[PDB]
C-alpha cells in the first residue's frame, strides 16, 4: 500500500494551503485516513482524521474549523484545507491510512493507529514583515 | 372536591398522582416507565408486565387496568365516597382553567392556569409534580392531566380522555435539555487510547472509588460512573493494565487540576466523542 502527499508549500500568516494525498494500491474498503504533522524535535501528531464508512470527522482542538479533512474514494484521495494559517502551523505534514476497519465511527488521532504512511509534505507559514503603521 | 379524589399511584419506582373518580383512578400512563423505558417506550409490552398487584394506590386494591391514548384508568376495589357529578371536555389555548398542584399524592394550592398558543402551561408550581388535573367548577369538567416536565418550567399534558394538547409524546431523555454534559465513559475510553499512543504523562500513582470519583463528576458536570460503565472499558483495562479506577483517579486529577498547558492525543480538551467501541475495536490491531 502506497501514499503520496501533494500541496504544501510556503504561505504568510492568514493565508490558505491544500493538501492531498493520494491513496494507491488499497482494498477500497473502510478505512481511517488522518492528517499528521511534526515540527522540528517535537512530536508527530494527527490533527485531522476521516473514517471512509459514514465520513465522520475528528480535529484536534488547534486546528478544527480552520482545517476541513474531505475524502474522494472516486480519484482516491484525502484533502486537507488548511484556512486562516499560523506560524505554529509549520511543520511536515504526513496522510495516513489504517488497516481495513468496519463497524466503528470515529478516527483516533494517534500516529499508533495508522499503519501506511507517505513522505510529507512542509508547510511553512511565516511572519516577517517590513512595513511601518 | 378534587382534593378527596387526589391519590397517589405508585408502579416500580415511579410515583405520580391519580384521580380517584367512583371505582376508577386515572393516572398518567408513563407511571409503568422508568427512566430507561422514557427514551422511547413500547407501552404495548410494559403494560404487558405490568398486572392489576404491581400497581399501587394509596388514598387500595386495583382490580383492573385499562390504558385509553396516554391515560391508564385503574379500577380500583373501593369506590370513592366524595366524587363530584363530573364530565370529561377538551378546552381549547386561551381559556381558563383551575390546576390543582399535587407531589406525592397530597395537594398544595390551586392555580388559575391558560395554556399557551402552544399548548403548554408555564409554570413552576407543577415542577417535580405529575399527574396533577385541570378543572372547571359550576358539575366538575375536568380538562386537564399534567403528563410531562419540560425544562424551563413548561408543561405538557392531556385530557381527561388520554390525548395531548398540542403535539407532545409522553416520551423523554433522562438528562434535560442544555444539560450539555460530558461523557465519562468516552473521555475515559480516550485517555486508554492515549496510554496505548504512548502518552503516559497524566498516569498518577492514585486510585478512587465510584463514590468519591461520581462526587467530582457531578461537580464538572460529567456522567456519573457505573460498574456497567466499569465494564465496557474492561478491554482497555486488560490491554493497559491499567485498572478502570486507576484511569478514574488520573482522570479526577485533570478535572480539578487541568491540563496545565500539555495535551493528549494532540488536544487541549478532554474529549468525549469516542466511544469504547470506536477505540477497542482500533486497540485491537495494536
Amino acid at each position: 500500500v502506497q501514499l503520496q502527499e501533494s500541496g504544501g508549500g510556503s504561505v504568510q500568516a492568514g493565508g490558505s494551503l491544500r493538501l492531498s494525498c493520494a491513496v494507491s494500491g488499497y482494498t477500497y474498503s473502510s478505512k481511517c485516513l488522518g492528517w499528521f504533522r511534526q515540527a522540528p524535535g517535537k512530536e508527530r501528531e494527527g490533527i485531522a482524521t476521516i473514517y471512509t464508512g459514514g465520513g465522520s470527522t475528528y480535529y484536534v482542538d488547534s486546528v478544527k474549523g480552520r482545517f476541513t479533512i474531505s475524502q474522494d474514494n472516486a480519484k482516491n484521495t484525502v484533502a486537507l484545507q488548511m484556512n486562516s494559517l499560523k506560524p505554529e502551523d509549520t511543520a511536515m505534514y504526513y496522510c495516513a491510512a489504517s488497516g481495513a476497519i468496519a463497524g466503528i465511527r470515529l478516527c483516533l488521532p494517534g500516529h499508533t493507529f495508522y499503519t501506511y504512511w507517505g513522505q510529507g509534505t512542509q508547510v511553512t507559514v511565516s511572519s516577517h514583515h517590513h512595513h511601518h503603521h | 372536591k378534587v382534593e378527596g379524589c387526589m391519590v397517589q399511584v405508585t408502579c416500580g419506582t415511579t410515583t405520580l398522582n391519580g384521580l380517584w373518580l367512583d371505582d376508577v383512578v386515572y393516572c398518567p400512563r408513563h407511571v409503568i416507565c422508568t427512566s430507561e423505558d422514557m427514551l422511547n417506550p413500547n407501552y404495548e409490552d410494559l403494560l404487558i408486565r405490568k398486572s392489576n398487584h404491581n400497581f399501587l394506590v394509596q388514598a387500595l386494591r386495583v382490580i383492573g387496568h385499562s390504558m385509553q391514548n396516554c391515560v391508564l384508568k385503574l379500577k380500583v376495589d373501593t369506590a370513592n365516597p366524595k366524587t363530584p357529578k363530573y364530565k370529561f371536555v377538551r378546552i381549547q389555548p386561551g381559556q381558563t382553567f383551575s390546576v390543582l398542584a399535587c407531589y406525592n399524592g397530597s395537594p398544595s394550592g390551586v392555580y388559575q392556569c391558560a395554556m399557551r398558543p402552544n399548548f403548554t402551561i408555564k409554570g413552576s408550581f407543577l415542577n417535580g409534580s405529575c399527574g396533577s388535573v385541570g378543572f372547571n367548577i359550576d358539575c366538575v369538567s375536568f380538562c386537564y392531566m399534567h403528563h410531562m416536565e419540560l425544562p424551563t418550567g413548561v408543561h405538557a399534558g392531556t385530557d381527561l380522555e388520554g390525548n395531548f394538547y398540542g403535539p407532545f409524546v409522553d416520551r423523554q431523555t433522562a438528562q434535560a435539555a442544555g444539560t450539555d454534559t460530558t461523557i465519562t465513559v468516552n473521555v475515559l475510553a480516550w485517555l486508554y487510547a492515549a496510554v496505548i499512543n504512548g502518552d503516559r504523562w497524566f498516569l498518577n500513582r492514585f486510585t478512587t472509588t465510584l463514590n468519591d470519583f461520581n462526587l467530582v463528576a457531578m461537580k464538572y458536570n460529567y456522567e456519573p460512573l457505573t460498574q456497567d460503565h466499569v465494564d465496557i472499558l474492561g478491554p482497555l483495562s486488560a490491554q493497559t493494565g491499567i485498572a478502570v479506577l486507576d484511569m478514574c483517579a488520573s482522570l479526577k486529577e485533570l478535572l480539578q487540576n487541568g491540563m496545565n498547558g500539555r495535551t493528549i492525543l494532540g488536544s487541549a480538551l478532554l474529549e468525549d466523542e469516542f466511544t469504547p467501541f470506536d477505540v477497542v475495536r482500533q486497540c485491537s490491531g495494536v
